[PDB]
């Protein structure tokens, strides 16, 4: 519809600490 | 004691996996994870425990 | 036995040491 | 002929291992070479010296092992 999704991302893995 | 140590030493343990994870070469022993004087010697069990916890942990996010 | 022995030997004195650091503490 | 048969030794030895043979015969084996080996088994190629390293380098066209694409990131 209206609506474009945003292609995804890479995911990886982050800590605060 | 235990409880602290064992805090620090999975601190550490994330650590070197978030260095592997990124892509360069760690060891991922017990026998050559950096003691911080506050984790003290590095057994066995505590590898066996970050996984498990880590696993928990992403089960547990939202 | 003898890894029992050598775990006790450890357990003890590693204990020991966790009860005084506590005790300090407290 | 008896170099052969060394290196036949340490490749067999070492499984299919070329380049770890090729390490153990270079920087011989028992008070240098065991712990450069076992720095090798273990990935680490930091812990193998710098001649060995290059060693293995100028080797690893012709000699095959499951280390090599490791020792090529390296």
């Amino acid at each position: 519809f209206g609506g474009s999704s945003d292609e995804t991302d890479t995911e990886g893995t982050e800590v605060s600490g | 004691d235990d409880s602290m140590k064992s805090m620090n030493k999975l601190d550490v343990i994330d650590k070197q996996f978030q260095k592997r994870i990124n892509g360069e070469w760690v060891s991922t022993d017990f026998k050559d994870m950096p003691v911080n004087e506050n984790t003290g010697e590095f057994k066995h069990s505590d590898m066996v425990n970050y996984a498990n916890k880590k696993l928990a942990e992403i089960d547990s996010m939202d | 036995e003898l890894l029992s022995k050598v775990w006790s030997e450890n357990q003890k004195k590693l204990e020991e040491k966790a009860r005084e650091k506590a005790l300090a503490d407290v | 002929n008896a170099a052969a048969k060394q290196l036949a030794g340490l490749v067999g030895k070492f499984d299919g291992d070329e380049l770890k043979a090729a390490l153990a015969y270079n920087q011989g084996e028992g008070r240098l070479g065991n712990p450069q080996l076992e720095a090798y088994s273990k990935g680490d190629f930091a812990s193998i010296s710098e001649e060995g390293r290059n060693y293995m380098r100028n080797l690893l066209d012709v000699a095959k092992s499951p280390m090599a694409g490791q020792l090529e990131t390296f």
